[PDB]
């Protein structure tokens, strides 16, 4: 989905979508509700992981 | 509404929703929730003819989305050439950038798009452009193992 490739290019790390595509999450709708804990287990190096939570978190209400 | 049906349409390759829901008074330019636009949605899954009527009826090519993204940034992530090339040809901004700093060229070198790498350098692309991470279109040429592109990228 569009939106994936979209979040991931704001936010400086395109090279990450592959950590969630692997896992058929394909839509940010997909990643709106992944913990700290499940960025680690999808194996986002610690360069990249607190960057897309907090992303996550900004589109929360 | 008009503008949900017109991006709907745009997405799904539907040309002939497309004409005439513009007639019927879509905004060409109708944003939906992610900031897309009609041209964003049609660039990104290969619809040229609906990128071309879209154009002609005043899409904005540079057209951003809550993220930043243009529609050539997902042309040129979706490895589509024909689309990439009518957008520069109707003034799409060659090395727009976001937060990330991240340009088509990234995207382009990332997914593997080798025409797409060539046609950007063409037309002024910023091989030295670093996103957030200082990493250049090099760099993710490399990452992923890309030898053609990382080769042609040096080349300039």
């Amino acid at each position: 989905d569009p939106s994936l490739v979209s979040f991931l290019t704001g936010l400086g790390c395109p090279n990450c979508i592959e950590y969630f595509t692997s896992q058929g999450l394909q839509s940010i709708y997909h990643l709106q509700n992944l913990t700290i804990e499940d960025l680690g287990a999808l194996k986002i190096p610690e360069q990249y992981r607190m960057t897309i939570w907090r992303g996550l978190q900004d589109l929360k209400q | 509404d008009l503008g949900k049906k017109l991006l709907e349409a745009a997405r799904a390759g539907q040309d002939d929703e497309v004409r005439i829901l513009m007639a019927n008074g879509a905004d060409v330019n109708a944003l939906d929730s992610w900031g897309f636009t009609p041209l964003h949605l049609a660039a990104f899954f290969g619809h040229l003819e609906i990128v071309e009527v879209l154009l002609k009826t005043g899409a904005d090519v540079n057209a951003v989305d809550n993220a930043g993204t243009t529609p050539l940034h997902l042309a040129a992530h979706a490895g589509h050439l024909e689309i990439v090339e009518v957008l520069l040809k109707a003034g799409a901004d060659v090395n727009a950038h976001d937060h990330g700093t991240v340009t088509p060229l990234h995207l382009a070198a990332h997914m593997g798009h080798l025409e797409i790498v060539e046609v950007l350098l063409k037309h002024g692309a910023d091989v030295n452009a670093q996103d957030k991470f200082g990493k250049t279109p090099f760099d993710l040429a490399i990452d992923n193992g890309n030898e053609d592109i990382a080769e042609v990228l040096q080349k300039a």
